[PDB]
RNA sequence: UAAUUGCGAUAACGAACGAGACCUUAACCUACUAAAUAGUGGUGCUAGCAUUUGCUGGUUAUCCACUUCUUAGAGGGACUA
RNA sequence: GACGGAGCCAGCGAGUCUAACCUUGGCCGAGAGGUCUUGGUAAUCUUGUGAAACUCCGUCGUGCUGGGGAUAGAGCAUUGUAAUUAUUGCUCUUCAACGAGGAAUUCCUAGUAAGCGCAAGUCAUCAGCUUGCGUUGAUUACGUCCCUGCCCUUUGUACACACC
């Protein structure tokens, strides 16, 4: 997709040889998450944060401030 | 109470539900197709209430709404971001009041109708004026500020004023706007917390979410009284003017009971024809009137149903 | 002149080999009783009808 | 303060714009009646709400619609559409809920949607034949 | 006192709403009346062209785009403050200008 | 065809095996949990994942997941 | 008959042949009858129309060219030949003519004869293609209802056109003499031929 | 109660204008009024080589009432033709500029049109009134 | 399922690309920002008529609103509820 | 259906600096055009791109007819240093093969096929082409593995340059 465009850089070149020419394509995919233009994760990867149980009987009455 | 009549003209579930002290006989309904629709009540058995006008524009779900008691000012919070401001005549657009970066979750006026308090989902409570100046700007909640609720405090109109309001932070917190602080806070419920109501008189507090324990809390001497095991998500929570009743719209039933002394008078069950029963239609909005004679409920399935108060035999 | 009208009771399944056309059920609008096999030309559905000059054939597969 | 309402018909292209004010019961498009529009065989489609709902409604109604885009079909599919609409918001906004939903309801109970505006768009050329989705014939040999 | 507009033509989207929300930003500062952004369409620079080179296989072809934005604001400012606002307000690329009358 | 895939799957079992006190059987307020609690790139994506998430409450409150 | 009157005038012809019920241009919509089984909810004559253009979305589901009202459906049928592809306001105009010419020759409904003709022209039994090693023969085959009022109309169309050629006949009236000799067949009409050679290749291949 | 010309048709006008502009007669009519073609969309001399005069001069004073104002050269858009191009594809050429330019210049001789501000032509009040007496004519038409 | 799409079955387990996700455009939104390089309304001033208030206009800046239709930002919406 | 008047309705687009781009408005030219200014470095003007199909009134009535306009002669303008082996446009005239296309064969399931025009690319002039855009707008299916192909499993092989 459009990760092709955003998180992923190509570089082609053509290099002289003393026979024919070779030629590089680097592909240098660099991370999502040090993309600081652009969002920070590729859309296939969803972060949750874990949460904290509370006990269940508690007591219910009234506190005063 | 048995079943009186069949009211419709929304489209989606109809979420919240209001009259006014002064005239009993409109009605303004806040329901799930972005419009807030008002009734007359003309007492029909089967058209129990007649459809006047509809106010609309809403990006999204009109959730809460109320209006003045002389019938002036109707004010509809809705998850676009807003509260709208309006008159019953003629739908025009007063006020609209934007501000919380969430959506808006409970509305409510005060007794001199002028000071105007908003619960919202970026965790805050936001208190504006009539003009659309704030007034007061409340942190203090971890999670969603659900249900916010003014409470009728003495009489003579003293200059103070008292609130209560829920949140699914597992909290119960009463604030003084005078210097726009916390006032009390009541702890014990074990799960998220929908919908809270505060008595006549000031002093009670009924509050419950999806527990099914409807806890009392007494704002006199800061004491906690009791809890009833409603035992299914209490979907709507209504104090009666004169009986001192809880009404309870509840996930299975609506069950009513009257507080002295300890006794369940009538646990509702409307029929139907279709639904199943792990796909029952339930209640969401509730409302007495204002003379407490007649209780409005309206349901996901875009209908209003209606009950009068009578005799036992 | 015998011109029967009968109803679909259940289609059944898309024979020929060209793949058009249907394999049906017919009540006979008249008795109960009397439901038949029929391979029937054009798109069929049910609870609908149909004509037949010969309504005692009662075929088999379309090849 | 003179209660007039603007309410918008919209076909593929074919605009409209609804105008209503509380008067005497003129209809026009393009400062003519909508009599004097000549397709003349979409006449009675464009006559349809009006006749539709009973004309002693329209009394105390003047509408003018002008609409941009489109060609002859369309733009009478945009008036009438237009004024249909126009129609039922001044029945919510200045009279009766139920005279709006009764309206409403008699138009959903023949519609071609009236106040509704359709989805239809036209699909885009693709490359490598003349039509939207037709292809130029190939030979094979 | 002078009556000046200024003109702000770029295709890079959010630079260019950025600079307009620091132009109504240094506005409202010292408010001028409220001369709120202007908004043209979006000029579409299309080109079709092949993808092939020279010509065997199926006839391709790639539409490139270039998508231009314009937005224009009157202002009633200073000298001075025109001076601010033409010189540090800038940004890559975003074509400014400030025509006079 | 309106099969969801893995990441919709996955991510809607994940959040209902660590969030099952905090959501509900409704899909406006599941969506917006899913706003407060997702770190997520698509409001379409996140509306997939919030109607899974409501289909498999409403199948949990009629049974348990072998999973 | 209770009459109101405008600033625009909307002249009192249509005010009175409109509003009491709702007609064609002005044509007899009601006491139409169907006289036949298998060909209710294939035909569409109850709901009524003004004229017969109309906007419908009749291709997403899959049957609901029978809700398509049917003269609607017969202009659609007369728009074709693709020298003739879009004008639809000249076919709508040439079935107007054609049900004036149905009023002008018979005394009876003209939609009336539209439902009498594609009823009786609507061909019964068809024979279908057989994989058929060696000799290929044909399997009979009950033609459905609803491809009954397809190949009804179809044919009448085809045989307005083909009878309306090369002649100084125009399509009004070569479309309403095909469409009153299928309705009350006399075996002089293309399409009603065509319906017992069906018939026959039909018997005679069973 | 109040008379307009959009009350009445656009062919019914057209033509009881036209009748009218043959019945007052003098116009200053150009004298090849049967040689030409009216456009180079046309292959063919008009039908009534008579008073098609009178009916294009009707037309634009209806069109010049309807619009705000206009020149020769959209007139001549508006009033050109599909192309018979042959063998090749049809396209749209424009009309013929001199008949348009002497039927302008005979209702500028009347005085029904007139130069504009901004340029081109634009309705008299006299037009404007000549042709609602008309419109009162056709809006009378009802015996 | 359109999908090596998932449920499940397991000497396999945990992964990767592809599909999907992504992006552009198209449809709706009286909901925030608006605009003499967009349109409306009203007061300008007046033209033609019937003069019974009216209709159709004309006016590049005569003013004030106004943002429905237009434009484009920020967002809503559909998830097979 | 051709022809002649009349109704009149689109959208994506292009448009000149130190030199020949789009051209509104007046003037003459039957037409093509040429002229005098005004407007545009473009949501400002060309532009409401007044486009065509379509629509109404009127002639024509089946004859390879006025349908079709091929070919071909004469002339007028425009572009170009240059046009003949026609650059294009226009006027007059000539009035062909073509009587619904054989065996085959192609595109297509909704604003979709098809009729209908416009913009744009090359461009001094040339669009029958193409890339886009809109206008009018369907019949018929909602299937199939039969034919032509594709993917997966199982099986056979003396094939691997792989059934040509």
């Amino acid at each position: 997709g459009q990760p092709v465009n955003d998180f992923i850089d190509t570089a082609t070149r053509h290099v002289l040889m003393r026979q024919g020419v070779l030629g590089i394509k680097v592909k240098i995919m660099r991370d999502p998450a040090k993309s600081r233009t652009g969002p920070k994760a590729l859309p296939d990867a969803v972060t949750i944060i874990e949460p904290k149980e509370e006990e269940p009987i508690l007591a219910p009455s009234v506190k005063d401030y | 109470l048995v079943l009186r009549g069949t009211l419709e003209g929304h489209n989606g579930w109809v979420t919240s539900l209001a009259t006014s002290a002064g005239q009993p006989n409109l009605l303004l309904s806040a329901s799930r197709d972005k419009t807030l629709i008002s009734w007359k009540l003309t007492g029909d058995d089967q058209k129990f209430g007649v459809p006047v006008r509809s106010f609309k524009g809403h990006s999204h779900i009109v959730q809460d709404c109320t209006l003045t008691a002389d019938g002036a000012y109707a004010l509809s919070a809705s998850w676009d971001k807003t509260l709208r401001l309006w008159d019953v005549a003629t739908g025009e657009t007063y006020q609209r009041f934007v501000g919380h970066k969430s959506d808006v979750m409970s509305v409510d006026i005060d007794k001199k109708a002028s000071m105007i308090i908003s619960g919202s989902r970026d965790k805050t409570i936001k208190v504006w004026t009539i003009k659309g100046q704030c007034l007061a700007t409340l942190l203090g909640h971890n999670d969603w500020v659900s249900q916010v609720r003014v409470v009728p405090n003495e009489k003579a109109d003293d200059d103070s004023v008292t609130i209560i309001s829920a949140g699914n932070d597992k909290m119960v917190k009463a604030w003084n706007l005078n210097q726009f602080q916390i006032e009390a806070d009541f702890i014990g419920h074990n799960s998220n917390i929908n919908t809270l109501t505060a008595s006549p008189d000031g002093t009670l507090i009924a509050s419950a979410g999806k527990d099914g324990e409807i806890m009392l809390w007494n704002l006199a001497a800061k004491k906690a009284m009791y809890t009833l095991s409603a035992q299914d998500e209490v979907f709507s929570l209504a104090f009666s003017p004169n009986r001192y009743w809880l009404a309870a719209a509840t996930a299975t039933g609506i069950k009513v009971f009257s507080l002295d002394p300890q006794y369940l008078v009538d646990d509702l069950r409307p029929e139907f024809a279709g639904y199943s029963k792990a796909a029952e239609p339930h209640a969401v909005s509730l409302a007495w009137s204002a003379d407490g004679q007649t209780l409005f409920a309206g349901y996901t399935d875009n209908v209003i149903r209606v009950w009068q108060v009578m005799t036992a035999n | 002149t015998p011109v029967t009208l009968a109803k679909v009771i259940k289609v059944l399944g898309r024979t020929g080999s060209r793949g058009g056309v249907t394999q049906v059920r017919v009540e006979f609008l008249e008795d109960t009783s009397r439901t038949i096999v029929r391979n029937v030309k054009g798109p069929v559905r049910e609870n609908d009808i149909l004509v037949l000059m010969e309504s005692e054939r009662e075929a088999r597969r379309l090849r | 303060a003179v209660p007039s309402v603007q309410t918008f018909g919209k076909k593929k292209s074919a605009t409209a714009v609804a105008h209503v004010k509380a008067g005497k019961g003129l209809i026009k498009v393009n400062g003519s009646p909508i009599t004097l529009v000549e397709p003349e065989i979409l006449r009675f489609k464009v006559y349809e709400p009006l006749l539709l709902v009973g004309l002693d409604k329209f009394s105390n109604i003047d509408i003018r619609v002008r609409v941009t885009g489109g060609g002859h079909v369309s733009q009478v599919y945009a008036i009438r559409q237009a004024i249909a609409k126009g129609l039922v918001a001044y029945h919510q906004k200045y009279v009766d809920e139920q005279s709006k939903n009764e309206l409403k309801k008699a138009f959903t109970s023949y519609d071609r949607t009236l106040l509704i505006a359709d989805s239809r768009r036209p699909e885009p050329k693709k490359f490598g034949g003349k039509g939207a989705r037709s292809r130029f014939q190939k030979s094979y040999r | 006192i002078i009556k000046i507009r200024i003109t702000l033509t770029s295709t890079k989207v959010k630079q260019l709403e950025n600079v307009s929300s620091n132009i109504v930003k240094n506005a409202e500062q010292h408010n001028l009346v409220k001369k709120g952004p202007v908004r043209l369409p979006t000029k579409v620079l299309k080109i079709s062209t092949r993808k092939t080179p020279n010509g065997e296989g199926s006839k391709t072809w790639e539409t490139y785009e270039m998508r231009i934005h314009k937005r224009y604001i009157d202002l009633e400012a200073p000298v001075q403050i025109v001076k601010r606002i033409t010189q540090i307000t800038i940004e890559p690329g975003v074509d400014v200008e400030v025509v006079v009358a | 065809g309106r099969v969801r895939t893995k990441t919709v799957k996955r991510a809607s079992k994940a959040l209902i095996e660590r969030y099952y006190p905090k959501l509900t059987l409704d899909f406006q307020t599941n969506k917006r949990l899913c706003d407060e609690i997702a770190t997520i790139q698509s409001k379409r994506l996140r509306n997939k994942i919030a109607g899974y998430t409501t289909h498999l409450m409403k199948r949990i409150q009629k049974g348990p997941v072998r999973g | 008959f209770t009459p109101v009157v405008l600033a625009t005038p909307i002249p009192e012809e249509v005010q009175q042949a409109q509003t009491e019920i709702k007609l064609f241009n002005k044509w007899s919509f009601e006491e139409v009858e169907v006289k036949d089984a298998s060909l209710v909810d294939y035909v569409q004559v109850r709901q009524p129309i003004f004229v017969a253009h109309t906007a419908g979305r009749y291709a997403n589901k899959r049957f609901r060219k029978a809700q398509c009202p049917i003269i609607e459906r017969l202009t659609n049928s007369l728009m074709m030949n693709g020298r003739n592809n879009g004008k639809k306001l000249k076919a709508v105009r040439i079935i107007k003519h054609t049900l004036d010419i149905i009023n002008v020759l018979t005394d009876q409904n003209p939609i009336q004869v539209v439902v009498d003709a594609i009823t009786n022209t609507g061909p019964r039994e068809d024979t279908t293609r057989v994989g058929g090693g060696g000799a290929a023969r044909r399997q009979a085959v009950d033609v459905s209802p609803l491809r009954r009022v397809n190949q009804a109309i179809a044919l009448l169309t085809i045989g307005a056109r083909e009878a309306a050629f090369r002649n100084i006949k125009t399509i009004a009236e070569t479309l309403a003499e095909e469409l009153i000799n299928a309705a009350k067949g006399s075996s002089t009409s293309y399409a009603i031929k065509k319906k017992d050679e069906l018939e026959r290749v039909a018997k005679s291949n069973r | 109660p109040g008379v307009s010309v959009r009350d009445v048709a656009a062919q019914d006008f057209i033509n009881a204008y036209a009748s009218f502009l043959q019945r007052q007669g003098k116009l200053e009519v150009p004298g090849y009024v049967d040689i030409v073609k009216t456009s180079s969309g046309n292959e063919m001399p008009p039908q009534d080589a008579e008073g098609w005069f009178y009916k294009r001069a009707a037309s634009v004073a209806r069109h010049i009432y309807m619009r705000k104002q206009v020149g020769v050269g959209k007139l001549n858009k508006l009033y050109g033709g599909a192309k018979s191009r042959g063998v090749r594809p049809y396209k749209h050429i424009d009309a013929s500029g001199s008949i348009n330019r002497k039927v302008l210049q005979a209702l500028e001789k009347i005085g029904i049109v007139e130069i504009s501000p901004k340029g081109g032509r634009r309705i008299s009040e006299n037009g404007q009134r000549d042709l609602d007496r008309i419109a009162a004519q056709t809006l009378e038409e009802d015996e």
